């Protein structure tokens, strides 16, 4: 039968390039700017909130998502693909790792699972590639802090600091001139705020930008007491009031 | 999923605790003994039997130990994923539904009997769960081989108006009766207190 | 099912010169408890056929649903459903017997015994029996259960062979059926005093009598 | 409207019941070498001595799905089960990943199992076969 | 533009303006069919069809252009004959299933919704084709009389009066006039006479024609769907002929 | 020219609202030879003109028996004729086996319409391209049906299909009152059918080789006459 | 556990003549002590001058006869109304019986007709399909009473070849009368089907108990 | 427009866009009607415009407001067939959520579910998006009054108030100015009748030329029930200021 | 999609005729049941089909019992230019008269023979099936099938149903140009033994001893036939078969 198959939606152009992946990269480059900075004591992940209308409640939709208590992610590109991939990553963290080893996966392995899912969409007969780019920040016992970027083709690379989106080149240069091996988490937060200040055309306040950190364990966020060995989450999303206070300072 | 391989081979080869839950005016308490026995032998004199489905939803089980642990962990993973998906605190009814349907699917072949207590935005909840998939609600429950002595203690000194301290004392006394009068129970008493609007408090080796 | 729970006892039927008569009592028994009074076990299928069922009551209701579906599907979409394209007793019995044998072969039988009684379009009488094993047979007199051991010897007195059918009037056949029902109420512990009867005649059509009671009972010979 | 799966036993057997693995020398007999099952497993042995819960577990989700489709047909009409089945069939037919066995994200969304885990998810799981070409032949029907 | 080139060769394709051209082509196929009308009176519905005369070899009683979906539901359609037969069969199946499940005749809006969902599902995939028929159906239920019209897109609405086919413009104008002239309402017999008049007036195309009419009223047919006997049909035809000339 | 762009498959409408593949399937009937059917209140007959590949070949079968009370004749494609005749045989067999009932002619026509409509709205197949004439006798008497592969069935007293069938149809229209009353005389009805099919002949003469007849009736099981069995009707 | 089988208690006899065949059976249907019916035929004309009987569990025999008749209908459809010979029918019945090897029909089957030379032929089948051609075969209850009666008056080695049809009918009637006298399950009637070149003829004779 | 492909299926153009999704967006304005959604203190009000130019139509059968569950109401912008398809699927989703998790489906979770289905449609080649825009209103037991909107691209978001239609910009600007003046993200009234009257007044001053009772449709969600008002209720609201 | 619609559109289910196998078995759609090269066997749809069959096959009517092949002595050997197969034709009487003599050896082909020694129906059915398989193989390869291949086909078939309830022990005897004369023994347990001399029956030790007393590869045809007849007579008139490269030849009581 002629319905027992469907031809590949992604094929090589004569120059040797996969056109759908390149167009997905273009769609990413048309998105809002997001960035990540890796320090000695933590990782900062930041992005610019956007709204169709002022009447929208920007707190309902969050571009920053906790994958595990020690791993978070941010984006540039198309939102629904983000939502789908985040749900899948949260499920895979449990099905593949926590139900097997009793512990959450390291950052690199979760990044690898997400990247495999994204790659399988570029060799298919009925789904287009995901038109989105990913920044994943995390911490683990045997690797410390880590920051990764994942592309629509499924390639991922580790970065000391990087940015994606519409203002990515200027932000990359600004981070290149403002990074060193002895930076601290607060310095990284300040640098991230300064970098985002150069990309937001409208109001640069606490209700239009979104930040999260991978820092030290927060036992006050566990929800229970009594077990000294139970570490609190290291992922923490800064509130709007904290962002406003840091901007004033 | 779970495999049925070597079932015929195994047939061919063959052919050749005290747990209590109490409810008080602003929350729930769940307590258990700490003796682990591999038959008549005391394997461990200090073993934790209170398990955490979610930070404010706790449970304690009897029956097949591996089944109890596996079912609790699987439902905890499902609860965590659901809470992330809905961006809301998990509810005790959701865990109850997941447990009931999972146990009904396997037609009683998973030997887990549970007491599940917790608090959520809707209030405080205590439930009993049977291995065949039936559940029930209560104000005080007991489970295990020492459950009759504990239930006698509970029937002796339970009333509608209970403070946190009185509830903790009553649960401790029920576990103590199970410890003294039942050969399967003994050693220490582990407690977990959940209040409406507060963090869960897990007290390991409360009285001794 | 694999074991009956709520059951009905017996259906008895006879041929006479112009039609058929069938009868069954109104009782669903729960073991030794006479639990349900008011169970109709005679199902009229059209205006020329009556089906009597004994045994499991849930399976009987399933068979009733099948018969209703058959009747509804007959009219989809023939405009002559009331005309010569109406269902015949032989069609209904063939369908029911096929179902019973197929479910016997599936090891999931319908625990019932079924009698189909009626008049064909050419005036012939139809009287057939099929049980949970799929065994089918016909005779001028038919009965299920205890009736097969008590009511049949009485009715065979009236109609003993095929040549006795033209000599038997409707009055005699109805009297024989009523007397057999009285005997069954005498000697069957799972029987009921209330019963329903149905007459199918090639001239007058279908007459369905309900709320019939056993009467003129001799109890005075106590001592 | 079934809760526990029913009618799980076979009613007929034959030596050519498995069309995927049939001998080319004798097309009426199965190919023992390419089955790769240990070489001493006649089909008859699969008809007896099974665990009673195995058939219930293997057909559970299909039975629940069929009950849901029947309820939709009763309450909504033919169109709703037709559309659900069409969506699921399109998603399943357009997916061909010979190197992986995991279900797609869209299949999980359609099944309403985005944030649900069962033991099938945790436990997803030679000389001849188990290659890409065998999967190609099985998928294309050639 | 009526012809969308580049967006009219597949069923489930949006045009740059947000239009589905295959559904519109099915609508154009509908607009060439025979004229059909439906009128809603105070306690029922009346359907009228402009039948075209054929050879004498046809068995007179075995060729009816008004279909009975159920004892209380009657319908007519314009477009492709096979599509209309298929949709009538689906409607009969839906009504039978509903009556079996809930032990009552199906309400008209529920039937309309089920039929509309079935029609709409055929605009979703490129492996099927939109139905080339428009249907006018109706009847009486516990809530009263209902008349609906269903289009190839799956869109359906309830109407005071509905018309489809080649002579749809004149029929719609006459229906609007009838609605305007009777703010209070209408009766079944007046509805039958006006339906005959409208069918006669709408005809404009050397070919002799006959007329079919159908009733469904509480006071006249006890809430059941019936055809028109000789006397009422003849009276309506006489009224229509007086109207024309 | 514009028709050339919108006639690819059966799931495409032209901008004027026309389904051209179904129209082509209907046109495929004209490539077959003429068949005539007629009936009275007691009997129904079919007459068929058969064609051979050449002098050395046999003649094609145009009349197929479905059941002891029902049969049909074909005009059009051979594969679809085979498929539909086998399907009707299966339906009659199912009716007899399950209900001990004779399948009605109206029911057979409805089943054929249902099966034919499906191929005209889904991609991947083609519409049927054969016209069928179905005669039968059942509890409602004698019946003649004309099946058109668009998915249509009509009930008539008489008709003809195939190439140059207009003359036979005109003759049947003109003399309807004559053969509609031929009750109890099969020979007269068969001769009327032969005379009707003689109107469609062009440079041809009916012989014992190219003429096939079929009859069904109240006491007559569906019977096919070929060869010398039709020599008396020439 | 549900028992899908039963027993209905009949008696059948098949005899092959020079140019005819005979298949007879008692017409009483019983359930182990009770008489279900006094007239229920078990010998059936199957078309093409073949008579068949399946004695034992009545439902299984009815199913087997139904399947064979439908298969013969399709055989006529697919082979230009060709006459089905007796040996081909025997092979078809063997396949039908062995198709239920692991869930067998509980019947004993006898068929009778004429071979391609016009001589009488009788075939007997075991419950799972094993079959053979025989001159005379008695099956069911009281077969041990019927066979010696026939052997006392016929030299199968007056020789059976020169017997006429009427003499065979009389001998069958006598054997069945004796069996009815001696056996409690035999009686109420006897039905005989005779196959000759002119077709199938039916005879009925009343037995004891009416 | 689309050059080669992208005219049939949803794959990327050289500019990184999905033309079929944008065309489905443009399909949402076919009906040329507007709808508005506002929140009260303990109620949520949706008001939609009715246009019945045809005099042969039955007005009571024309509606774009649907009841999904006991607490959730939905308003659809776009053609009515896809609207009814979406309504049926949303009803099924809410019922299945209640069965599977033991408590009522919240408005935002249902919006997320419908958006995920829309994402499926935007990524699969042999599936088309529905050319409709969905707005869910409720009074959630945790979040209070709630309005959430979903579009053909799979994007969903919550609103203090919202408007959609061919004239959504004017209503949006008017609402934004009012909320600037009052400095409150809701309406400070204790009854839903006053909120309905305020929404009617806002619609009148935004669209202009006013309307009668037959040109409007009003749905109101409370903490216990979502209900649609009838013509007499709308007439009373219009009369009462 | 329309097939999906038909599946959800509302008698046939109770008849179980929505399944194609049920329609085929009852000959509704045609005579395809009689067209299967590998026959389909009905199995009870329960948890323990084997126990069911074993319990119901050992319980009243002599004519409804499964016929068992005669346990009478059967002999086969290969001397110099063929195979001598010898059986005793002392048939057992019952409530029947045979039109002609029965045969204890099945004629699979003009070149192949088999013996029953078990369940009569199993041997007859499966050896006819084996003859069909050998005919198809010879048509395909344009050459006579080897005896090893035929015995292997039969052994694989019986092994696929091992433990289901079959019972059959057969001796496949043949003569081909490449192999010579060959005898195999195939059992319902899956055993497949190649051999020179086989004796299976009630009393077979006596026949085997008589053979071993005077067995040589230089026996002549008449001597081999006489030796086989004498061995059968010692075991316990005698049907003989001589198998050569051109086929088998039957001797009534030679």
């Amino acid at each position: 039968m002629t319905d027992r198959y469907s031809f590949s939606l992604t094929t090589f152009s004569p120059s040797g390039k996969l056109g759908q992946i390149d167009y997905a990269l273009t769609a990413v480059k048309q998105g809002v700017t997001s960035l990540g900075i890796k320090a000695t004591n933590g990782v900062v992940i930041a992005t610019e909130k956007k709204s169709s209308s002022p009447l929208a409640m920007s707190e309902t939709l969050s571009k920053v998502s906790l994958l595990t208590p020690d791993i978070g992610a941010v984006y540039s590109g198309m939102g629904p693909d983000y939502r789908v991939l985040v749900d899948k990553s949260r499920k895979v963290a449990h099905t593949s790792y926590k139900r097997i080893y009793g512990e959450y996966p390291p950052t690199k392995l979760l990044v690898s699972e997400v990247a495999k899912i994204m790659q399988e969409a570029t060799q298919s007969g009925g789904v287009r590639p995901f038109g989105v780019s990913l920044l994943i920040a995390g911490h683990d016992e045997f690797n410390g802090f880590s920051l990764y970027q994942v592309d629509p083709s499924g390639s991922y690379f580790p970065w000391k600091a990087t940015a994606i989106g519409k203002g990515s080149v200027a932000a990359k240069t600004f981070l290149e001139k403002r990074w060193n091996d002895e930076l601290e988490l607060e310095d990284a937060i300040h640098i991230a705020l300064l970098t985002l200040k150069e990309s937001v055309e409208g109001e640069f306040n606490g209700d239009t930008i979104e930040l999260a950190i991978i820092g030290d364990e927060n036992p006050d966020l566990l929800g229970y007491t009594g077990i000294p060995t139970d570490k609190g989450p290291r992922f923490r999303k800064l509130t709007s009031q904290e962002i406003n206070d840091r901007l004033e300072a | 999923g779970l495999s049925f391989d070597n079932y015929q081979r195994n047939n061919f080869l063959a052919e050749n605790t005290t747990i209590v839950g109490v409810k008080f005016n602003n929350g729930v308490v769940i307590a258990a003994d700490t003796r682990s026995t591999q038959g008549p032998i005391v394997a461990d004199k200090n073993c934790a039997k209170l398990h955490r489905i979610s930070p404010k939803i706790w449970c304690a089980g009897a029956g097949t130990a591996a089944d109890t642990e596996a079912v609790t962990q699987l439902i905890g993973s499902n609860i965590e994923l659901h809470s992330l998906y809905t961006s809301r605190e998990p509810r005790v009814v959701s865990a109850l539904q997941m447990l009931k349907q999972h146990l009904f699917k396997y037609q009683g072949h998973i030997g887990a009997y549970l007491i599940v207590a917790g608090v959520d935005p809707t209030g405080s909840h205590l439930f009993s769960i049977h291995a065949h998939g039936s559940t029930d609600v209560g104000y005080y429950l007991s489970l295990g081989s020492g459950s009759l002595a504990a239930m006698a203690v509970l029937e002796s000194h339970w009333k509608q108006d209970l403070t946190k301290e009185e509830a903790i004392k009553l649960a401790s006394d029920a576990i103590q009766a199970g410890i003294w009068n039942d050969l399967g129970s003994g050693s220490n008493v582990d407690v977990c207190v959940m209040e409406i609007g507060k963090d869960a408090e897990y007290l390991r080796n409360y009285t001794p | 099912t694999q074991q009956p729970i709520v059951t009905g006892t017996s259906v008895i039927s006879m041929k006479y010169d112009n039609g058929v008569i069938i009868a069954a009592d109104n009782l669903g028994s729960y073991g030794s408890l006479l639990r349900f009074n008011g169970v109709e076990r005679l199902i009229p299928v059209g205006d020329n056929t009556v089906v009597g069922i004994s045994g499991d009551i849930s399976d009987m209701q399933h068979i009733e649903r099948l018969l209703k579906d058959l009747v509804t599907e007959n009219a989809y979409d023939n405009p002559l459903a009331d005309a010569e394209e109406a269902l015949e007793p032989s069609y209904i019995f063939e369908y029911l017997a096929t179902v019973m044998y197929q479910r016997r072969s599936k090891m999931n039988p319908l625990w019932n015994a079924i009698i189909v009684a009626g008049v064909q379009s050419n005036g012939d009488q139809f009287l057939r029996y099929v049980n949970l094993l799929g065994v089918t047979y016909s005779s001028p007199t038919l009965a299920t259960g205890f009736g097969a051991h008590m009511a049949n010897p009485l009715l065979r007195k009236v109609v003993d062979r095929e040549s006795d059918i033209p000599k038997t009037t409707v009055q005699v056949a109805e009297e024989a059926i009523v007397n057999a029902m009285r005997v069954l109420y005498y000697r069957d512990a799972r029987s009921s005093r209330n019963f329903s009867l149905a007459i199918i005649d090639k001239n007058t059509g279908l007459t369905f009598k309900k709320n019939l009671q056993v009467e003129n009972m001799k109890w005075d010979f106590a001592k | 409207m079934n809760i526990v799966p029913q009618d799980t036993f076979k009613s007929q057997v034959s030596t050519d019941q498995d069309k995927s693995v049939l001998s080319s020398a004798v097309p009426s007999l199965p190919d023992t070498l390419r089955q790769q099952e240990g070489g001493a497993v006649p089909l008859s042995t699969q008809l007896n001595d099974r665990h009673p819960l195995e058939s219930t577990l293997k057909n559970w989700e299909t039975t629940q799905r069929q009950r849901q489709m029947e309820q939709y047909r009763q309450i909504f009409g033919i169109a709703e089960p037709m559309k659900r089945t069409m969506e699921m069939e399109i998603v399943n037919r357009t997916d061909f990943n010979p190197l992986s066995t995991n279900g797609s994200i869209h299949r999980d969304i359609l099944l309403n199992k985005e944030c649900s885990i069962d033991w099938e998810d945790v436990y997803p799981g030679t000389m001849v076969g188990d290659d890409v070409h065998s999967k190609i032949e099985k998928q294309l029907g050639i | 533009t009526s012809i969308g080139t580049g967006y009219d060769l597949s069923n489930s394709v949006f045009s740059p303006d947000g239009r589905n051209f295959q559904v519109e082509y099915a609508v154009k196929a509908v607009e060439n069919g025979t004229t059909s009308i439906g009128i809603k009176c105070n306690d029922g519905v009346v359907f009228a069809v402009e039948k075209l005369i054929t050879s004498k070899l046809l068995v007179p009683q075995k060729n009816v252009k008004i279909q009975v979906v159920d004892r209380h539901i009657g319908c007519v359609y314009s477009g492709l004959i096979p599509d209309g037969r298929h949709l009538v069969n689906r409607g009969r199946e839906e009504a039978a299933s509903f009556k079996k499940l809930y032990k009552t005749p199906i309400p008209i809006p529920a039937f309309a919704d089920r039929l509309g969902q079935y029609v709409q599902a055929h605009t979703l995939y490129n492996s099927v084709r939109p139905f080339g028929v428009s249907t006018i159906f109706g009847g009486v239920d516990k809530n009263g009389a209902h008349l609906y019209m269903l289009e190839p897109s799956g869109s359906y609405w309830g109407y005071k009066g509905a018309a489809t086919g080649k002579g749809r413009q004149s029929a719609k104008a006459e229906l609007e006039k009838l609605v305007d002239h009777h703010p209070e309402g209408l009766s079944a017999r007046e509805a039958v006479k006006q339906a005959a008049k409208i069918i006669y007036l709408a005809h404009e195309d050397e070919k002799d024609f006959e007329l079919e009419i159908s009733w469904c009223s509480l006071s006249e047919t006890n809430g059941l769907h019936k055809f028109v006997k000789g006397d009422l049909l003849q009276e309506a035809i006489d009224f229509a002929q007086k109207e024309i000339n | 020219m514009f028709r050339n762009n919108y006639d690819g498959d059966t799931v495409t409408f032209s901008p004027t609202g026309r389904l051209f593949q179904v129209e082509y399937a209907l046109e495929a009937i004209k490539q077959g030879s003429v068949t005539v059917g007629l009936r009275s209140n007691t009997h129904a007959v079919l007459v068929a003109l058969k064609r051979n590949a050449d002098e050395l070949s046999s003649y094609q079968k145009k009349i197929i028996k479905c059941d002891e009370h029902m049969g049909l004749s074909l005009a059009g494609l051979a594969p679809d004729a085979r498929v539909l005749s086998n399907y009707l045989r299966q339906q009659c067999n199912y009716s007899s086996l399950v209900f001990n009932r004779k399948l009605a002619v109206e029911r057979a026509g409805h089943l054929l319409c249902d099966k034919a409509q499906k191929n005209t709205q889904s991609y991947g197949g083609r519409p049927y391209g054969v016209g069928l004439l179905i005669i039968g006798y059942d509890k409602s008497g004698a019946h003649l049906l004309e099946f058109q592969p668009s998915g249509n069935v009509t009930e008539l007293y008489g008709t003809a299909i195939g190439a140059r069938s207009q003359g036979a149809k005109t003759y049947l229209e003109r003399t309807l009152d004559t053969f509609i009353k031929i009750d109890g005389n099969p020979d007269e009805l068969i001769k009327a059918g032969v005379e009707a099919i003689s109107q469609s002949l062009r440079d041809e003469s009916l012989t014992v080789d190219n003429l096939s007849i079929a009859i069904v009736g109240k006491d007559t099981p569906f019977t096919i006459y070929d060869g010398e069995a039709v020599a008396k009707y020439i | 556990q549900f028992n899908p089988y039963g027993d209905n208690g009949g008696t059948i006899l098949g005899i092959a003549g020079e140019d005819f065949a005979v298949l007879a059976g008692d017409t009483r249907n019983i359930t182990d002590y009770s008489i279900n019916s006094r007239y229920e035929p078990k010998v059936f004309d199957c078309g093409d001058n073949i008579v068949m009987s399946a004695n034992g569990f009545a439902a299984d025999g009815d199913a087997l006869v139904k399947r064979f008749k439908n298969s013969v209908k399709w055989y006529h459809f697919d082979h230009n109304d060709k006459k089905l010979s007796i040996n081909s029918a025997a092979r078809n019945i063997q396949h039908l019986l062995y198709g239920k090897r692991f869930f067998p029909y509980y019947v004993h089957t006898i068929i009778a007709g004429l071979d391609e030379d016009g001589k009488g032929a009788v075939y007997s089948f075991d419950p799972v399909g094993s079959y053979e051609r025989e001159q005379c075969r008695a099956g069911g209850a009281a077969a041990s009473l019927i066979m010696p009666f026939l052997d006392n008056q016929v030299n199968f080695k007056k020789p059976l070849k020169y017997l006429s049809v009427e003499e065979v009918i009389k001998l069958v009637r006598d054997s069945f009368t004796s069996a009815t006298e001696r056996h409690i399950q035999v009686g109420d009637g006897l039905e005989i089907l005779i196959v000759t070149k002119d077709g199938v003829r039916k005879e009925f004779y009343e037995l004891k108990r009416d | 427009s689309a050059a080669g492909y992208d005219r049939h299926i949803t794959i990327f153009s050289p500019e990184g866009r999905l033309y079929q999704v944008e065309y489905a967006f443009k399909a949402t304005n076919q009906t040329n009607i507007n709808s508005l959604a506002v929140r009260g203190k303990d109620c949520t009000v949706v008001i939609s415009q009715k246009k019945v130019p045809d005099k042969l139509l039955d007005p009571t059968t024309v509606s774009y407001i649907f009841c999904i569950s006991r607490t959730i109401g939905m308003v659809v912008n776009g053609p009515i067939p896809d609207a009814r398809n979406a309504a049926l699927r949303a009803k099924a989703e809410a019922a299945e959520f209640r069965y599977k998790y033991g408590y009522d489906m919240p408005c935002d979770v249902l919006a997320k579910r419908m958006a995920n289905l829309s994402q499926i449609y935007t990524q699969r080649a042999y599936m088309r998006p529905l050319g409709v825009i969905l707005t869910f209103v409720s009074v959630d037991e945790e979040l209070g009054p709630s309005i959430y909107k979903t579009d053909p691209a799979g994007y969903y978001v919550g609103y203090k108030a919202t408007a959609t239609g061919p004239k959504q910009q004017e209503i949006t600007t008017n609402l934004e100015n009012h909320f600037k003046k009052s400095k409150i993200d809701h309406i400070n009234e204790e009854s839903w009748e006053k909120v309905v009257e305020f929404a009617i007044t806002h619609m009148i001053d935004a669209l202009g030329t006013e309307f009668s009772k037959n040109d409007l449709e009003v749905g109101v969600a409370t903490k216990d029930k979502f209900f649609t008002l009838s013509a007499e209720n709308i007439e009373e609201r219009l009369v009462a200021i | 999609m329309q097939a999906i619609a038909d599946s959800f559109s509302v008698l046939v289910k109770e008849l179980q005729y929505d399944n194609e196998q049920n329609l085929e078995s009852d000959f509704v759609t045609g005579a395809s049941q009689f067209q299967r090269l590998a026959p389909s066997l009905t199995v009870p749809p329960i948890a323990s089909p084997q126990q069911f069959l074993r319990a119901h096959t050992d319980d009243r009517n002599p004519d409804c019992k499964i016929k068992i092949a005669h346990g009478t002595t059967t002999l086969a050997f290969r001397f110099q230019g063929g195979i001598i197969v010898a059986v005793d034709s002392r048939a057992t009487a019952g409530n029947w008269v045979a039109s002609q003599t029965v045969k204890k050896v099945i004629e699979i082909n003009p070149f192949l023979l088999g013996t029953m020694a078990g369940g009569a129906a199993d041997c007859q059915f499966w050896e006819t099936w084996l003859g069909s398989q050998c005919r198809l193989h010879e048509l395909r390869e344009k050459e006579r099938i080897s005896v090893a291949a035929a015995s292997k086909i039969l052994s694989n078939l019986v092994y696929q149903y091992k433990g289901a309830g079959l019972s059959m022990g057969t001796m496949i005897c043949g003569y081909t140009r490449k192999e010579g004369p060959t005898i195999y023994y195939v059992d319902s347990d899956g055993t497949r033994l190649k051999g020179d001399i086989f004796c299976v029956g009630s009393g077979q030790t006596f026949a085997y001893g008589v053979l071993d007393s005077n067995y040589k590869w230089d026996l002549s045809v008449e001597d081999a036939l006489y030796l086989g007849k004498r061995s059968i007579l010692a075991a316990a008139s005698v049907n003989l078969y001589h198998v050569t490269e051109d086929g088998w030849i039957y001797h009534g009581n030679h």
